[PDB]
């Protein structure tokens, strides 16, 4: 059974009254070093630092030059050369932005995506590894160290609608994407092919050669179901080998590609069986785009409903049903939860909403 | 157990990322 149990102790509503999409505590900072969390909704992403007695610290507010963007996604890097720390941000336009969250500064842009990005995600190992999903039915991976589009994962056997959501794994050999077409595909970065076109885009140096880089088109995925959920899919992580993802269905599935003994890694791209291992049952979130959270250590899974509800549960405990914490309910929290982050150490987690507001709850 | 294999899968994967974490200095926001 479990034992968390958590206290709200603050709370606060952006002047926008803008829908807040997006929050990510940046889990590259030091032990020791305050903790910081990103938003991101409307034309806006904005800064704050978490202090004793649930205070919650402005620290920046960027708004985009361009009034009619819509920020769907926020992630964190870090500047391999420097240690500076960076903002990753996109929405509606397409456009990558990376920002400096110090000054607020735009440092740089990526154009490509066809449409709008759903999320983005940073490689666990190599900071520079930036990951896009889009409604223009593709992933894309890009080199943010040399300005490179290192691959685009689509075409003959990719998505075939918007993709929704993607994931790595914990030591960044796969990913794993989902989205309207009610599909979720792997798609391994630890091929020969692969890791040659990552090095490659290492090697490319504008100023000794005048050829443009040359992505991968990788058009066939290392996996493919759609039997898992009957509608569409709108966020997967990974869970060590298996997987988490979730529909309108008012569960989140754990389930695994092949038959229930089969290794992740020894799955043929054909394989047309799953093995359902269980289900994380909640309520009143059967509508599109919310989003479910773990924590660093993958011991905690939260995910907000539509009516201000923050369901909690143990992944330590086997059986779904009894690794159920206390549902997190405030009576002034009454919108959608889009999403959630935990701080690394656990200790926090802050939900945002469709009325701007932003929620912290302190782990007793 | 399928759990627990998976549990330690998780444990010493999570562990590499945190002494990767521990041996980094990024500067704070
Ligand atoms: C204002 N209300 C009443 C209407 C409304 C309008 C836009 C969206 C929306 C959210 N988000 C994204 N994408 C990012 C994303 C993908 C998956 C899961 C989540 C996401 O962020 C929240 C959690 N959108 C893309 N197109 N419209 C979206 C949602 C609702
Ligand atoms: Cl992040
Ligand atoms: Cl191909």
């Amino acid at each position: 059974k479990c034992k968390y149990s958590f206290k709200c102790v603050n709370s606060l509503k952006e002047d926008h009254n803008q829908p807040l999409f997006g929050v990510q505590f940046n889990w590259h900072s030091k032990e020791g070093d305050p903790l910081v969390f990103a938003t991101v909704g409307s034309n806006r992403v904005t800064l704050y630092e978490c202090h004793s007695q649930g205070e919650i610290r402005l620290l920046q507010s960027y708004v985009d030059a361009d009034a009619d963007e819509n920020f769907y996604t926020c992630a964190w890097t870090y500047d391999s050369n420097t240690s500076h720390p960076l903002l990753a941000v996109a929405g509606s336009r397409g456009i990558i932005r990376i920002i400096n969250p110090i000054t607020m500064q735009c440092i740089k842009h990526y154009v490509g995506h066809g449409n709008a990005i759903n999320e983005l995600k940073f490689h666990p190992r190599d900071p520079n590894l930036l990951l896009s999903v889009s409604k223009d039915h593709a992933l894309r991976l890009w080199n943010i160290q040399t300005d490179t589009l290192v691959a685009i994962f689509g075409g003959v056997e990719g998505h075939r609608d918007e993709v929704l959501s993607a994931d790595y794994d914990l030591l960044g050999e796969k990913i794993m994407s989902c989205g309207m077409d009610h599909s979720l595909k792997l798609w391994r970065i630890n091929s020969k092919r692969m890791m040659n076109a990552i090095k490659e885009s290492y090697d490319y140096n504008p100023n000794k050669t005048n050829r443009p880089f040359i992505s991968q088109k990788i058009h066939f995925p290392d996996f493919s179901t759609r039997d898992i959920h009957r509608n569409y899919v709108d966020c997967v992580r990974w869970l060590g080998d298996l997987i988490l993802s979730k529909s309108c269905e008012n569960a989140i599935v754990c389930w695994k590609p092949g038959k229930m003994e089969d290794d992740i890694d020894k799955i043929k791209p054909s394989e047309s069986n799953v093995t359902i291992l269980g289900r994380f049952d909640y309520s009143q979130c059967d509508i599109w785009y919310m989003r479910f959270s773990m924590d660093f250590w993958q011991k905690m899974l939260a995910l907000g409903n539509q009516v201000g509800k923050l369901y909690v549960w143990d992944l330590e405990v086997e059986d779904p049903h009894k690794a159920k914490c206390t549902t997190l309910t405030h009576h002034k929290c009454g919108a959608a939860i889009r999403q959630t982050s935990f701080s690394r150490d656990s200790s926090i987690l802050i939900a945002v909403c469709d009325d701007a507001s932003i929620w912290r709850w302190d782990r007793l | 157990s399928m759990f627990s294999s998976n549990r330690q899968k998780i444990l010493e994967r999570t562990e590499i990322l945190n002494q990767e974490w521990k041996q980094r200095r990024i500067q704070p926001v």
